[PDB]
Formats: structure tokens, C-alpha cells, sequence
């Protein structure tokens, strides 16, 4: 499965079979440090955090809102009823209830925009689940950083959090590159991969990790003559079926 | 009507490489209000009085440093995706292709492109900047200024944090890792290609052989530098381009003046005016009157407040789809339709 | 500069206050004009910390309507700013200011001011037949937080407003479809989160079962 993940990003999956050892250390070394990132840094969980810590904050602040006057003689509805009859009363009365009614209808409508906040983000991280978990993703940076080749989802309190394994290319090394090669005065253009150049031979290797092969007529195709390429450069194309016969 | 039948099929003889704008809003200018200012400028019986309420312009102070924090949270995800300030070569030999019209031009001293000048001049801000101060605004009394006038009534602009020569400095590296680099800058290290090579790589991505761009460069860096050059005219001459750009700037404007122009309400009491109040009655009935004021001035804040929270999350919504369309169209190459503009991506 | 007419004493703006008026002795139209002005912003580490702090005064051009000024001036696009003293180096943004400029708590220590870093600085090696291809691999695992649901709550309207006064509740009682509304929405938001919650988790309905022989080619779960 990891090697058709590999075939998925664009690697051959000889390169997973030959380097399996490594490729699992690598993945069991990176899951293990993501314990240690996690309980090192105290604002991982920032996000649910602030959602419970904003709750908590809006409710705290609708049971503070309850000692505003909203001009009226006290914001106790018990020490107006103690001083004062039934109609002077109503008066104070129907102004603490406006005042109560408008925290509340504040209290509903930050809670509307919040939840409407929340659904995007619930939308995103099932989208996420679909795409990242259920499947392979070839969209750039939505399942985390390098070709995605897949992820795991944990549930967190409030939220989810996905662990996005990636395939991150290393130690790189500088080629000189052909658009094409000339052999016998046709145009080889190779059929995965590209030309490169070591300075003295050429060599026919895959786009993303360092393989280099013989260019043959089974790496190439052939489209017209080397009058039109620009920087087509000369090289011989090595035939296997005539040292067969 | 297209002509359909059992065995017959369409087949292409030709392309052509089409360039298309899609323009996006990012953030929206970043606001903190007064209370105290705004409902009892410079009255103390007014300040005593509003004290009962208190809370409420903590909690709309609280919603609108929420909205400017979250601007610039917006720009940073939508520009910052790269942590590399990439430099593009001295040499722009490209295989005939050619960007200056995209590239920062080093005559100019904010370092913008011709194209991101001819954006920057075609988006008109209601400011020239961010520090008016006490004595210009005293000294042009007879203009009316409408910034002065949301200032004396509690009402300020934030800067962003991000400059628009940073903005064009993180275009810049991005331009010039996808020039240099191709999609590799984006998944990890740059690594250098040819560009002729990595146009390649495009159409084999869109499912054409590589041979078609290598037989057809020099017709197909010409379309390129055509239709870059034609998006520079159609922008030039298109008066209405930059429409939700100026869209988001006017709504802005007009919701701080609308703020200013909402103080002149009696809200049921006798006057508008605290003064005149104030110099009419004693503290009791003056009481009353501004009592009624507070609750009419607060409820304008409370719902400037409230549509610029929502006004907001829209914006945040185009700031995701922005920087979900960097990663996706510049960082990468997208199979997703239309996602990444009109035609084969 | 005004010029009253001669049956005009006060002259008023969009706002309705009182901008101008007639000396009634002198004849003279004067303007008025409030004094208070301008945003200022406080910069602060933690108060556990330290007790400086930098005031930052939005629409002060320095090069004064403050406080009081200290040895530490600068002046920045985003205002004046008076306790910090500016550096020449770059840093990572730690408390943000506003146009390019940040603070931060260095080291015999004080509030600093710089100008943000937006990275390091790299230079692509382009040529026209050069290719960069990588030798090795690394496997990377990342995190991605994201909420899916926040806390649901209901009110009671009588009580949160008329908590057990029953004349209290009975002039409440002229109101009602308003405490019906906002429990619709409260109602909705708590719905909206459960759907949210099934949406993300419960993508697949058959609950599969890990072997219990845990031998994945070396890969550990
Ligand atoms: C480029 O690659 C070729 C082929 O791999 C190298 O040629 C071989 O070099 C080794 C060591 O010198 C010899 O044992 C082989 O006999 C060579 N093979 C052939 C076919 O010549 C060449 O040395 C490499 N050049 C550089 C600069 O690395
Ligand atoms: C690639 O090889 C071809 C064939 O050997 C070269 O073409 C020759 O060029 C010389 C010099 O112009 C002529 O005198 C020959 O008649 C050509 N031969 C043929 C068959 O066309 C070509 O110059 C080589 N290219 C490079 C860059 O070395
Ligand atoms: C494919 O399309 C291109 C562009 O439409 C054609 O190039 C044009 O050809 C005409 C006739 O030779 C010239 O007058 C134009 O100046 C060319 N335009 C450009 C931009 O080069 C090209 O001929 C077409 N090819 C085929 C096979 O139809
Ligand atoms: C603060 O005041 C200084 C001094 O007036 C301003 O500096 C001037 O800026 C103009 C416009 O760029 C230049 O033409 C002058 O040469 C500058 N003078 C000096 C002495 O530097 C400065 O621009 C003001 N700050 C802000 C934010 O407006
Ligand atoms: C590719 O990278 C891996 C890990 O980055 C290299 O493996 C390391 O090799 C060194 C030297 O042999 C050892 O000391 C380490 O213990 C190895 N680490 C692991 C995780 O196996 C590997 O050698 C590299 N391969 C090439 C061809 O460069
Ligand atoms: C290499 C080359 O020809 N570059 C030109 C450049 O000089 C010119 O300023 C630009 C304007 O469109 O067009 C391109
Ligand atoms: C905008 C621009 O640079 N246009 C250039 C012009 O300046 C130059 O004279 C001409 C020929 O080189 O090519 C084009
Ligand atoms: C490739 O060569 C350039 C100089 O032309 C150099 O700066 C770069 O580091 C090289 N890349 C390697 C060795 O991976
Ligand atoms: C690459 O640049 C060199 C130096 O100018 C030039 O001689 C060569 O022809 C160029 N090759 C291509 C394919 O453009
Ligand atoms: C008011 O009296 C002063 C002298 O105290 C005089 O200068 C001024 O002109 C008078 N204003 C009138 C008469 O309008």
C-alpha cells in the first residue's frame, strides 16, 4: 500500500522496496517525535482552547451583565420591589427587562457568528477526513507540508487532529539537463523521466528521486529531427535488440 | 449545437496559451472604537453616567480586536507560505519567455512590478496614511474632513502589520521560486529546472506530450508575452476591475461615516446635543434625556459592531480561498477545474 | 473663516453639535473644536515579568500630546512610540505594532523595537541546462488542529431576566416570541454542532477491527 502511495507521488516503488527498513524507521522516528513536539509546546491546542475558553468567557459575561442599572434606580429587582408600588415599580422593571433582553439577544448573536465560524471549520476538517484520510491528496499543502502520502486522524477534545505523513526530498545534486537528444538524426524525448548529465555520460533518471538508467529506445520516443529543439544535445540512444541478433 | 455522432470525434490542431485575472479580497482595514469618546465626548456627567453600563464596550472592544488580529492573520496565511525570500537571477534568459511585467522593476522605490503599480494606483484608500494629527485637523476645520471627524468622535484606523513593501516582497519570493523552481520550493527544497523544461512538465501535467512545447517554444513564449501584456491594457483600461477591492474599502468608509452622521438621533429624548441638555436641566431630568442618548448611541455601536463581525467572516472566507488558491494554483500544478482559471491549468 | 448670516448665532455639523459660534460682545465667528484626540496603545511583557512598559501614540508624529517622554523616542508610521528603544537588527515578530515594526523583551533588560524579519534571504541557482534532483528522502509527519464543535447551551429567559419574582415575570410575559426566537437559535447552534461532530467522525459506518497481530513490514501504529 505505502508503495502505490509512493507511485501516487510520482516515485517508482522500487525505491519503497529497497529502502523499506529505513522508510519505516523514518515514520516510526517522526510518530514518536510528535508525542515529544506535542507535550513540549504548552499552545498545540491553541485553537480548542480559545473555543472553550470563548464559551466560557460569554457566559461569565452574561452572568456579569446582570449588575447594570440600564438607568434604572438599581439593577436589583428585589430592592425595587421592596421601596416602591406596583406602578412606580413597572417603570424600573420594564427598563432592567429591556436592558436583560438586549445582553441576551447580544449573548444569541455572537453565538450565531461563532457557530457559523465553527461549521466552516467542521466543514474543512471533514473534507479534510475524506480527502486526506479516505484517499490520496494531490492538491499542494491540504494534507500538511511535502507530497502527501497519507494521514491518520485523532480525536481531540472539541476537534480532530490529523497527522499528515509526508514524502520531503533530501540531498539534492546538481545535473547538467537536455530538453532532448539527438541520435541518428531523430529527436528522443524520454517517456517518465529526464536527460541528466554527470559530465561525461547521459543518463535517463526519474523526476523526484536520483535513479539513473542507459537511455534506450524503451526510455524514449522519437518525434521528428534535431533541427527544432533548442539545446538538444548529441548522445547515442542504445538499441538492446541488435546485440540479440 | 455540437455535432454529435456514434463515430465521430473533435480532435485539436492547435492551443492557445490564455492568461486570466482572478482578483480576491484579503483583509478589510482593521477598526477600534471609543465608547466614551463616541457617546459622552467630553462629558463628565455623561462618562458618570455611562460607568452603570461599563462592560458593553469591553465586550464590543474585545469583538473588533478579535477583527484585527484576524486581518492580519488573513494576509500572513494568503503571503507567507514560504519562509524563504528567494531572489530571481540577474540573467532572465527563460527560453523566451519573459516576466518583467510581473517582476519588481528596481527603478521604482516601493520595488513593484508594472502590474502591482497599476493595481496599487487603481485601488483608491480613504487614507494616505495613518497619523493625522491634532494640528492639521484643528488648522483644516473649514474642509469638513471626514477622517477628522471619526477621530473627534472615537473612531481609529489600525495599521496593518504588514506593509505593502513586505506584501510585494513575499510576491516577489514566490514569483521567483515558481520562475526558478517550479512546484519544488513548495514541497520542499528548490530545485533549479530550465523553465522551457518545466513548461514541459506542465504539459505533460495536462496531458500533452512534451514534445508539442519543445517544436512549439518560440510560438508559445509569444502567446505568454502577448497575453501577459494584453492583461496589463484589459487592466488598464477596464475602469471597473478592482471593483471588490474597492468594494470592501467603501463599505468600510461608509460604515464610520454612517457611525459619525448617527449621533445627531434624539432617540426619543429632547435634544441630540449633550451641551444643550446639559445647560437646560438640572441633574435629574438631565439624567433622563442622557440616559436615553446612552442606550440609542450604544445600540449604534452594538450593530456597527455586529455587521462588521459579519462583514468580516466573509472576508476571512475569501482570505482562505486566496491562500487555498496559492498553494494550489502557484505552489502546484491543479487538475481541479476552473479552479485555477478557464482552460487546462 | 465662516461668515454668519445676521440672524444665525451657532452653526452646527453633520453630527449636530455645536461647531462654531458668535462672540456676543466681539462679533466674531469662532470655531470649537474638542480637545481630546488621538488613539494610544500600551506595550507590555507579562507583569509577572517585568512592570515597563512602551505607550504607543497612533497619530503623533515626534520628528507633544503624550504623557511624558522618555530617553526612548521613535517614531514609527504606526505613531510614536516612547519606552522602546530601537535596534537595528531583525526578528520574528513578537508583539506586533503595526506597519513593519514589532517589540519584544531583550536583554539589563528593556522593551526593543525592530523592524520584522519575513525570512531568510535565498538565492536559486537558474541556468538554462541545470537541473537540481534529489539523492534521499525524508518521511515527515505533521500535525493539523482543527475544531469541529463548540460547547451547546440553552437559556431560561424568566429566569436569567425575572429570577423567581413572579411581577417581574408577569410583565416578562408581554415579550415571549423574543425568548422563543433566541432559543430557536440556540436550539439551531446546538444541533449544528452534533451534525458538525457526525459530519467529521462518523464518515464510515462499519466499525473495523485492527488485527491482533501487529506485523506491518516494520511500520509501527
Ligand atoms: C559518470 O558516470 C559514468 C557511468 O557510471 C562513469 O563511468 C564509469 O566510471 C567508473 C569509475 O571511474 C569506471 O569503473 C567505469 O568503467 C566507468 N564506466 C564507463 C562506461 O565509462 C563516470 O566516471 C562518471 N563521471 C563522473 C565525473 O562522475
Ligand atoms: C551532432 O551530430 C551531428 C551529426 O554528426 C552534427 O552534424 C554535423 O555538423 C557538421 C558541422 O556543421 C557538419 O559538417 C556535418 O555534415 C553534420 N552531419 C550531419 C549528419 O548533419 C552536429 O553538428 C552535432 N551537434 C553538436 C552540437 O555537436
Ligand atoms: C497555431 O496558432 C498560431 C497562433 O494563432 C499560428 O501562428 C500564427 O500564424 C499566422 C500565419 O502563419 C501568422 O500570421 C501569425 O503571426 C502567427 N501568430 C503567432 C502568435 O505566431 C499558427 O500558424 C497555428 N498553427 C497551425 C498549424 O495552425
Ligand atoms: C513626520 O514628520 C516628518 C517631518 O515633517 C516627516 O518627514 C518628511 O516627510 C516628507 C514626505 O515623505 C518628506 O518630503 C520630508 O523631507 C520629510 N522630512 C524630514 C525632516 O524627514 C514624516 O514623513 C512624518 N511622518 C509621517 C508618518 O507622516
Ligand atoms: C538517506 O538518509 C538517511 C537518513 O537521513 C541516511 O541514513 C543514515 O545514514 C547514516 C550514515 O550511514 C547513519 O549514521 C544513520 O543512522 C542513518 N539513519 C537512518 C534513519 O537510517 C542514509 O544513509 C541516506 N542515504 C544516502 C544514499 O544518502
Ligand atoms: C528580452 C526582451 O525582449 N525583453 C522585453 C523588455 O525589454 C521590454 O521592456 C518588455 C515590455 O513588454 O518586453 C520584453
Ligand atoms: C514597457 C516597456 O518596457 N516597453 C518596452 C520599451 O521601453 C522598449 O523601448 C521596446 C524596445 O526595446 O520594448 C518595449
Ligand atoms: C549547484 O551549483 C551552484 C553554483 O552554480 C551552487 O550554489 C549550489 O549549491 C549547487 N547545488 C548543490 C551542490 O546541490
Ligand atoms: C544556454 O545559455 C548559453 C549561454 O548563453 C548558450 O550558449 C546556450 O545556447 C543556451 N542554451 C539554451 C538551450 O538556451
Ligand atoms: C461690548 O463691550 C466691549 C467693552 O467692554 C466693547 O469693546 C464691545 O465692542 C462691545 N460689544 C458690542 C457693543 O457689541
Amino acid at each position: 500500500q505505502m508503495a502505490y502511495r509512493f507511485n501516487g507521488i510520482g516515485v517508482t516503488q522500487n525505491v519503497l522496496y529497497e529502502n523499506q527498513k529505513l522508510i519505516a524507521n523514518q515514520f516510526n522516528s517522526a510518530i514518536g517525535k510528535i508525542q515529544d513536539s506535542l507535550s513540549s509546546t504548552p499552545s498545540a491546542l491553541g485553537k480548542l482552547q480559545d473555543v472553550v475558553n470563548q464559551n466560557a468567557q460569554a457566559l461569565n459575561t452574561l452572568v456579569k451583565q446582570l449588575s447594570s442599572n440600564f438607568g434604572a434606580i438599581s439593577s436589583v429587582l428585589n430592592d425595587i420591589l421592596s421601596r416602591l408600588d406596583p406602578p412606580e415599580a413597572e417603570v424600573q422593571i420594564d427598563r432592567l427587562i429591556t436592558g436583560r433582553l438586549q445582553s441576551l439577544q447580544t449573548y444569541v448573536t455572537q453565538q450565531l457568528i461563532r457557530a457559523a465560524e465553527i461549521r466552516a471549520s467542521a466543514n474543512l476538517a471533514a473534507t479534510k477526513m475524506s480527502e486526506c484520510v479516505l484517499g490520496q491528496s494531490k492538491r499542494v499543502d491540504f494534507c500538511g507540508k511535502g507530497y502527501h502520502l497519507m494521514s491518520f486522524p485523532q480525536s481531540a477534545p472539541h476537534g480532530v487532529v490529523f497527522l499528515h505523513v509526508t514524502y520531503v526530498p533530501a540531498q539534492e545534486k546538481n545535473f547538467t539537463t537536455a530538453p532532448a537528444i539527438c541520435h541518428d538524426g531523430k529527436a528522443h524525448f524520454p517517456r517518465e523521466g529526464v536527460f541528466v548529465s554527470n559530465g561525461t555520460h547521459w543518463f535517463v533518471t526519474q523526476r523526484n528521486f536520483y535513479e539513473p538508467q542507459i537511455i534506450t529506445t524503451d526510455n524514449t520516443f522519437v518525434s521528428g529531427n534535431c533541427d527544432v529543439v533548442i539545446g538538444i544535445v548529441n548522445n547515442t540512444v542504445y538499441d538492446p535488440l541488435q546485440p540479440e541478433l | 449545437s455540437v455535432a454529435y455522432s456514434n463515430n465521430s470525434i473533435a480532435i485539436p490542431t492547435n492551443f492557445t496559451i490564455s492568461v486570466t485575472t482572478e482578483i480576491l479580497p484579503v483583509s478589510m482595514t482593521k477598526t477600534s472604537v471609543d465608547c466614551t469618546m463616541y457617546i459622552c465626548g467630553d462629558s463628565t456627567e455623561c462618562s458618570n453616567l455611562l460607568l452603570q453600563y461599563g462592560s458593553f464596550c469591553t465586550q464590543l472592544n474585545r469583538a473588533l480586536t478579535g477583527i484585527a488580529v484576524e486581518q492580519d492573520k488573513n494576509t500572513q496565511e494568503v503571503f507567507a507560505q514560504v519562509k524563504q525570500i528567494y531572489k530571481t537571477p540577474p540573467i532572465k534568459d527563460f527560453g523566451g519567455f519573459n516576466f518583467s511585467q510581473i517582476l519588481p522593476d528596481p527603478s521604482k522605490p516601493s520595488k513593484r512590478s508594472p502590474i502591482e503599480d497599476l493595481l496599487f494606483n487603481k485601488v483608491t484608500l480613504a487614507d494616505a496614511g495613518f497619523i493625522k494629527q491634532y494640528g492639521d485637523c484643528l488648522g483644516d476645520i473649514a474642509a469638513r474632513d471626514l477622517i477628522c471627524a471619526q477621530k473627534f468622535n472615537g473612531l481609529t484606523v489600525l495599521p496593518p502589520l504588514l506593509t505593502d513593501e513586505m506584501i510585494a516582497q513575499y510576491t516577489s519570493a514566490l514569483l521567483a521560486g515558481t520562475i526558478t523552481s517550479g512546484w519544488t520550493f513548495g514541497a520542499g527544497p528548490a530545485l533549479q529546472i530550465p523553465f522551457p523544461m518545466q513548461m514541459a512538465y506542465r504539459f505533460n501535467g495536462i496531458g500533452v506530450t512534451q514534445n508539442v512545447l519543445y517544436e512549439n517554444q518560440k510560438l508559445i513564449a509569444n502567446q505568454f508575452n502577448s497575453a501577459i501584456g494584453k492583461i496589463q491594457d484589459s487592466l488598464s483600461s477596464t475602469p471597473s476591475a478592482l471593483g471588490k477591492l474597492q468594494d470592501v474599502v467603501n463599505q468600510n468608509a461608509q460604515a464610520l461615516n454612517t457611525l459619525v452622521k448617527q449621533l445627531s438621533s434624539n432617540f426619543g429624548a429632547i435634544s441630540s446635543v449633550l451641551n444643550d441638555i446639559l445647560s437646560r436641566l438640572d441633574p435629574p431630568e438631565a439624567e433622563v434625556q442622557i440616559d436615553r442618548l446612552i442606550t440609542g448611541r450604544l445600540q449604534s455601536l452594538q450593530t456597527y459592531v455586529t455587521q462588521q463581525l459579519i462583514r468580516a467572516a466573509e472576508i476571512r472566507a475569501s482570505a482562505n480561498l486566496a491562500a487555498t488558491k496559492m498553494s494550489e494554483c502557484v505552489l502546484g500544478q491543479s487538475k481541479r477545474v476552473d479552479f485555477c482559471g478557464k482552460g487546462y491549468h | 473663516n465662516k461668515k454668519f448670516l445676521p440672524f444665525q448665532q451657532f452653526g452646527r455639523d453633520i453630527a449636530d453639535t455645536t461647531d462654531a459660534v458668535r462672540d456676543p460682545q466681539t462679533l466674531e465667528i469662532l470655531d470649537i473644536t474638542p480637545c481630546s484626540f488621538g488613539g494610544v496603545s500600551v506595550i507590555t511583557p507579562g507583569t509577572n515579568t517585568s512592570n515597563q512598559v512602551a505607550v504607543l501614540y497612533q497619530d503623533v508624529n515626534c520628528t507633544w500630546r503624550v504623557y511624558s517622554t522618555g530617553s526612548n523616542v521613535f517614531q514609527t508610521r504606526a505613531g510614536c512610540l516612547i519606552g522602546a528603544e530601537h535596534v537595528n537588527n531583525s526578528y520574528e515578530c513578537d508583539i506586533p505594532i503595526g506597519a513593519g515594526i514589532c517589540a519584544s523583551y531583550q536583554t539589563s533588560q528593556s522593551i526593543i523595537a525592530y523592524t520584522m524579519s519575513l525570512g531568510a534571504e535565498n538565492s536559486v541557482a537558474y541556468s538554462n541546462n541545470s537541473i537540481a534532483i534529489p539523492t534521499n528522502f525524508t518521511i515527515s509527519v505533521t500535525t493539523e488542529i482543527l475544531p469541529v464543535s463548540m460547547t451547546k447551551t440553552s437559556v431560561d429567559c424568566t429566569m436569567y431576566i425575572c429570577g423567581d419574582s413572579t411581577e417581574c415575570s408577569n410583565l416578562l410575559l408581554q415579550y415571549g416570541s423574543f425568548c422563543t426566537q433566541l432559543n430557536r437559535a440556540l436550539t439551531g447552534i446546538a444541533v449544528e454542532q452534533d451534525k458538525n461532530t457526525q459530519e467529521v467522525f462518523a464518515q464510515v459506518k462499519q466499525i473495523y477491527k485492527t488485527p491482533p497481530i501487529k506485523d506491518f513490514g516494520g511500520f509501527n501504529f
